[PDB]
C-alpha cells in the first residue's frame, strides 16, 4: 500500500557493469 | 529586500538555449537517478521467498513474466570480517577523509557565493532607502479576488 | 524442505526503503518531464527534499544488518526462464560504480595520502581526531552564543432609556 | 469500529429553487442535514465522502404542493460506538464521582467504582486528579478504556466504562 | 497576530542556530571518526552510503 | 427534551408523527380498549 | 394469525383500561360531579373483581 | 426527515428482538458484515483503524474545498493548525463533532503517511478476522499477544498466538516516528 | 416499478383533475413566496399567476401518474397537451 502498483524501467542498454580480460587462452 | 529574496525563489527566467539546455540537463540526470532506484525495487522481486514478497516483485513488468523465486546464499560472516578488519577497510575510511574533503572544499566554495550573491540584494536595501527618502490605496487586479495580485497606491479628483 | 532458507533476514528492511527512495524519485522524474512547468520551489524542495531523506534512511537501513549482507552474498540459480533473455540476470545481479567510481578517484587523490603505509596513516588518523577535538571547540563558542529559552465607559441601553424617558 | 456507510436523504425543494444552482442547493441542504447529525441506528454522521458524485436521482412532484422531493443517495464516515469496544481516549472532566474520557465525538465515563481500588480522588488538587500508588489520572491524560454500555441520547451517544480490567488504564 | 507572525521568525532562528553546528559536527562524522573506543554512537561504515553522509550533508546543512 | 420510547417495544428510535382527526385517534383508543388492536403503519408490505 | 390473533387473546384475562379522554369527568360545584358511564361500569368491574379475588 | 439506508428489511407488527450489540461480533443489524452498496451490489462492512479513517476524511474534505472553488468561478501539531483550517473553510462550523474528530484522529493515528496505511491494510486483511477485529488491531497498539486477544476477545481462537504476537511486531515496526 | 418515457400509454391530454391541482399546487406554492417562472404582467392573484404559468407551460411540476398495479407513468405539464 505504498503507492499502489511498482514502477517498471528494466534495463540491459545502461552504461554497462561487467568488464572483460580473461578472454585470451 | 523580501520581493528580491522571493524573486531568486520565482525559479524564474528568460533564457534561450541557455534556459533550455539547464532544465533538460535536469531531466537526464535526475531520471539516470530514478532508473537505477529502480534497480533498488528490482532487489525487491529477489526476495520471493513470502507472498509479500511476490507483492514487491510485481514491481516490474518483467517480474509480472519472470515468475521465479531465484537467488540464495550462504554464510561468510568471516567476509564480514574481512571487509571490517582488512588493511583494506583502515584504507577505505581514508576515501571517507577524502571525499569529505572534497565536500567541504565545495561548500566552502558555495558559502562565498552566498555573500556575493547578498551584495546584489545590497542593490535592493539602496532601492528601500531610495524609497524610505522622498494615497495609501490598497488594490488587487488580475481578478480572482482572492490572492492573485495584490497592492497599494494613491490617485488624483478625490 | 526441498531447497533451502538461504538469506534476506532484513531484506524485506531493505525492500521497503529501497522502495521509498524509488517511490520519492520515480515521483519526481515524473514531473521532471513536464518540463512545460516546474512545480513550486516550495513544491519541488518537499519532494526532492524528503525524496533524499528517503535515502538516507535507506543509506543507513544498509548499513544496520551491514555485517549480515555483504556476508550473505547470494548468487542466483533459478528456473532456465532466467537463462533465456540472459543479460537481464546479468543485469539484475550485478554489483559495479558508474562512470562514479571515476570522481571517487578525484576525490581519493584530492586526499593527502596514497602508498605511505601503516604508520604514518596511523598517525594521521589521530590527526584528524584532533581536529575532531577542535571542532569539540564549537561546544565552548556555542555556550558563548547562550541562546536558550521560553516562550466600556458606560450602559448603551440606559443611556437611551434616558433619552427617551428622563428615567436616568 | 469507525465505518463507511451507504446512505439515503429524501428533500423536499421549494418552487422557487428549480433553477439551474439545484443540484449545488440539494448537496448543500444535504450536507446541512445530515453532517454532524447523531442517531442510534447508524451513530455520529460525521464526514459525507465523494461530494462530486452524490447521486440526487429525479424528484418527484407532490401534487397538491408545488416542490418536488428526491432520494439523495450518499456515502459517509460513521462512528457508531459499542459495549465491549476497547478505546483510546482524553480525560476531559474530573470528579468525586469518576472521569469523562473523549472519543472522537463521544464522552465515555469512568465511574470511582469502575477502576481499580488503588486509584482514589484527590480533591486538593488543580485540576482534581485521580491518584494511585504509581499513577496519577488528570484532565490532560490519555487513557484506554473499555466501553461497558450506551445511551443513545438525542444529538449524541454517552457510554460508561471501565479502566479495572487487565491491559486497560492509563497509557 | 503580529505575534504568530514573529512565531514563525523566532523558529526561522533557531533553525539558522541549528545547522552550521551540523555543518562543524557533521564535518567530523564527514571526515570519518572510526573509534577505538566502543562506547561513540556515530557510524560511517558502508562505502557509498557512508560518503554519501557527505554528498547530503552538503545539499541538507 | 426531544425524547421518544415506546417502551415494551423498548425502542427509543422507530418513531413518527401522524395527522389524523381526533375521533379517530379516539376510536383507536376505543377499540384498544375494547381488546381489538389497530395497529398503524406508514409502509406497505402486500403490493398489488 | 400466530403474530396478531392467536385464539388464545378471545378470552379476557388483563382488561385494558381507558384513559379518561375516552370518559371524561366533569367537576361541576364541589357537591355536583359528573363521571362517565364507563367509569361507573369499570368500578363495577372491580368491585366484583376485588370481591371474586378474596373469594378464591 | 431523517436517513435511510440499503437494509430493506419489512418489520411487520412483530416488534423486537433487538438482541444486545456487544464485542462477541455482534454488532448492529446496519453494522452487519454483508452489507449492500448503492449499485445493489453485495459488498462487505468498511471499518476503519483512526488513521485509515483520519486520511479518508482529510482527503473528502480537500476533494470537496476543490468543487467549492470550481462552483466559485461562475508535523501532528502542524496537522491540528492544517485540518482546522480546512474545516473552516469545507465544514457548517455547527458541525462540532467533526472538529473533536479530526483533532482526535490526528493526536491518536498510529499511521501518518498514505503509503504506511497501505501496508498495514494489507498484512492485516489476510488474517480472515472480521473488519472489526481487523480495525481494533490497526487502532489499538499492543505488545503481548494476550493485551491484543485481551482488549478485543473476539479474536480468542481465531488466530494463534505468535502468528499474532508475529503480526504485532510488524504493526510496530510500521508507525510512523511522530 | 416507473414506465419508460418510450413506453408511456396514458393520455397525451391533462385532466380536469390534473389540471385543477397543477393550479392548485402552484398558486399555494406562489402564495408561500415561491419563485415565479413568468412575468407578471402586472398579475397580483396567485392563481392568476399559475393560469399565466400554465399558459406557457413554464411549470416546473410532474404528474405522476399512478396505475392499479402500482406502476406509473410520469408526464411533465410542458409536455400535456391543455384542450380544457
Amino acid at each position: 500500500p505504498s503507492y499502489s502498483p511498482t514502477s517498471p524501467s528494466y534495463s540491459p542498454t545502461s552504461p554497462s557493469y561487467s568488464p572483460t580480460s580473461p578472454s585470451y587462452s | 529586500n523580501e520581493n528580491g529574496e522571493t524573486d531568486d525563489n520565482i525559479e524564474t527566467v528568460m533564457t534561450q538555449e541557455q534556459f533550455v539546455k539547464r532544465r533538460r540537463d535536469m531531466l537526464e540526470h535526475i531520471n539516470l537517478a530514478m532508473n537505477e532506484s529502480s534497480l533498488a525495487l528490482e532487489f525487491v522481486s529477489l526476495l520471493l521467498s513470502s507472498v509479500k514478497e511476490s507483492t514487491g516483485m510485481s514491481s516490474m513488468s518483467p517480474f509480472l513474466r519472470k515468475v521465479v523465486k531465484p537467488s540464495s546464499l550462504n554464510s561468510d560472516k568471516i567476509p564480514y570480517v574481512a571487509p571490517t578488519k582488512k588493511e583494506y577497510i583502515e584504507l577505505d575510511i581514508l576515501n571517507k577523509g577524502w571525499k569529505l574533503q572534497s565536500l567541504n572544499e565545495s561548500k566552502d566554495l558555495l558559502r562565498a557565493s552566498f555573500n556575493k550573491l547578498s551584495s546584489i540584494l545590497q542593490n535592493e536595501h539602496d532601492y528601500w532607502n531610495k524609497i524610505m527618502q522622498s494615497v495609501i490605496f490598497k488594490i488587487r487586479d488580475r481578478t480572482s479576488g482572492q490572492k492573485l495580485l495584490a497592492i497599494k497606491y494613491g490617485y488624483e479628483d478625490s | 524442505f526441498d531447497f533451502n532458507g538461504v538469506p534476506g533476514q532484513a531484506l524485506d528492511a531493505v525492500r521497503m526503503r529501497l522502495a521509498q527512495l524509488t517511490h520519492s524519485l520515480r515521483r519526481i522524474r515524473d514531473e521532471m518531464s513536464k518540463a512545460e512547468l516546474p512545480q513550486w520551489y516550495t513544491l519541488q524542495s518537499q519532494l526532492n527534499v524528503t525524496l533524499s531523506q528517503l535515502v538516507s534512511v535507506t543509506s543507513t537501513l544498509q548499513h544496520f544488518q551491514e555485517t549480515l549482507d555483504s556476508t550473505v552474498v547470494y548468487p542466483l540459480p533459478k528456473f532456465p526462464t532466467t537463462s533465456h533473455e540472459s543479460l537481464v540476470t546479468t543485469l539484475l545481479r550485478k554489483k559495479n560504480i558508474p562512470e562514479v567510481d571515476e570522481w571517487m578517484k578525484y576525490v581519493r587523490e584530492t586526499s593527502g595520502v596514497t602508498t605511505a603505509l601503516l604508520k604514518d596513516e596511523e598517525i594521521e588518523k589521530l590527526l584528524q581526531q584532533d581536529r575532531e577535538i577542535t571542532n569539540w571547540a564549537r561546544t565552548t563558542f556555542r555556550n558563548e552564543y547562550g541562546k536558550h529559552d521560553f516562550k466600556k465607559p458606560f450602559n448603551v441601553d440606559d443611556v437611551l432609556k434616558f433619552t427617551f424617558t428622563g428615567e436616568k | 469500529m469507525f465505518f463507511i456507510k451507504d446512505l439515503s436523504l429524501n428533500i423536499t425543494l421549494h418552487p422557487s429553487f428549480f433553477g439551474p444552482r439545484m443540484k449545488q442547493y440539494l448537496k448543500t441542504k444535504l450536507l446541512e442535514e445530515v453532517e454532524g447529525s447523531c442517531t442510534g441506528k447508524f451513530g455520529y454522521i460525521l464526514c459525507v465522502l465523494d461530494y462530486d458524485n452524490i447521486d440526487i436521482q429525479r424528484g418527484r412532484i407532490l401534487p397538491t404542493d408545488g416542490s418536488a422531493e428526491f432520494n439523495v443517495k450518499y456515502r459517509a464516515v460513521v462512528f457508531k460506538p459499542f459495549k465491549g469496544e476497547v478505546v483510546d481516549g482524553t480525560v476531559v472532566s474530573c470528579s468525586q464521582h469518576g472521569f469523562e474520557v473523549q472519543v472522537g465525538p463521544m464522552k465515555v465515563f469512568v465511574t470511582k467504582h469502575l477502576m481499580p481500588q488503588d486509584l482514589t480522588f484527590n480533591a486538593g488538587s488543580n485540576p482534581p486528579s485521580y491518584q494511585s500508588s504509581e499513577d496519577v489520572i488528570t484532565i490532560k491524560s490519555r487513557i484506554r478504556v473499555k466501553i461497558e454500555g450506551c445511551i443513545s441520547q438525542v444529538s449524541s451517544i454517552h457510554a460508561i466504562g471501565s479502566i479495572k480490567e487487565d491491559y486497560l488504564g492509563a497509557i | 497576530m503580529s505575534n504568530q507572525a514573529l512565531y514563525e521568525k523566532l523558529e526561522q532562528t533557531r533553525t539558522i542556530l541549528s545547522v552550521k553546528l551540523a555543518e562543524l559536527i557533521n564535518m567530523t562524522t564527514i571526515a570519518d571518526r572510526n573509534d577505538d573506543d566502543e562506547g561513540s554512537f556515530a557510524q560511517e561504515n558502508s562505502e557509498l552510503a557512508v560518503a554519501t553522509t557527505s554528498v547530503m550533508m552538503v545539499n541538507n546543512q | 427534551h426531544n425524547q421518544f420510547e415506546c417502551k415494551g417495544c423498548d425502542n427509543k428510535i422507530d418513531i413518527y408523527q401522524i395527522h389524523i382527526p381526533y375521533a379517530a385517534k379516539l376510536l383507536f383508543q376505543e377499540l384498544m380498549a375494547m381488546n381489538i388492536t389497530p395497529r398503524l403503519y406508514t409502509d406497505r408490505s402486500r403490493d398489488f | 394469525n400466530e403474530v396478531f390473533s392467536r385464539p388464545e387473546w378471545m378470552i379476557l384475562t388483563c382488561l385494558p383500561v381507558p384513559p379518561p379522554p375516552v370518559r371524561p369527568s366533569i367537576s361541576f360545584n364541589e357537591s355536583q360531579r359528573g363521571e362517565d358511564d364507563l367509569t361507573f361500569k369499570l368500578a363495577d368491574i372491580l368491585k366484583a373483581n376485588i370481591s371474586l379475588e378474596t373469594l378464591e | 426527515v431523517s436517513t435511510s439506508t440499503f437494509q430493506t428489511r419489512r418489520r411487520r407488527l412483530k416488534k423486537v428482538e433487538e438482541e444486545e450489540n456487544a464485542a462477541t461480533l455482534q454488532l448492529g443489524q446496519e453494522f452487519q458484515l454483508k452489507q449492500i452498496n448503492h449499485q445493489g451490489e453485495e459488498e462487505e462492512l468498511i471499518a476503519l483503524n483512526l488513521s485509515e479513517a483520519r486520511l479518508v476524511i482529510k482527503e473528502a474534505l480537500v476533494e470537496r474545498r476543490r468543487a467549492f472553488k470550481r462552483s466559485q468561478k461562475k508535523t501532528r501539531e502542524k496537522e491540528l493548525e492544517s485540518i482546522d483550517v480546512l474545516l473552516e473553510q469545507t465544514t457548517g462550523g455547527n458541525n462540532k463533532d467533526l472538529k473533536n474528530t479530526m483533532q482526535y484522529l490526528t493526536n491518536f493515528s498510529r499511521f501518518r503517511d498514505q503509503e504506511t496505511v497501505g501496508a498495514v491494510i494489507q498484512l492485516l486483511k489476510s488474517t480472515g478476522l472480521h473488519p472489526f477485529e481487523v480495525a481494533q488491531l490497526g487502532s489499538l497498539a499492543c505488545d503481548t499477544a494476550d493485551e491484543a486477544k485481551t482488549l478485543i476477545p473476539s479474536l480468542n481462537n481465531k488466530i494463534s498466538d505468535d502468528e499474532l504476537e508475529r503480526i504485532l511486531k510488524e504493526l510496530s515496526n510500521l508507525e510512523t516516528l511522530y | 416499478k416507473a414506465i419508460p418515457k418510450d413506453q408511456r400509454a396514458t393520455t397525451p391530454y391533462m385532466t380536469k383533475y390534473e389540471r385543477a391541482r397543477i393550479l392548485g399546487t402552484r398558486a399555494l406554492q406562489i402564495s408561500m413566496n415561491a419563485p415565479v417562472f413568468v412575468d407578471l404582467e402586472g398579475e397580483t392573484d396567485p392563481l392568476r399567476i399559475a393560469m399565466k404559468e400554465l399558459a406557457e407551460k413554464k411549470i416546473p411540476l410532474v404528474i405522476r401518474r399512478y396505475l392499479p398495479d402500482g406502476s406509473f407513468e410520469d408526464w411533465s405539464v410542458e409536455e400535456l397537451i391543455v384542450d380544457l
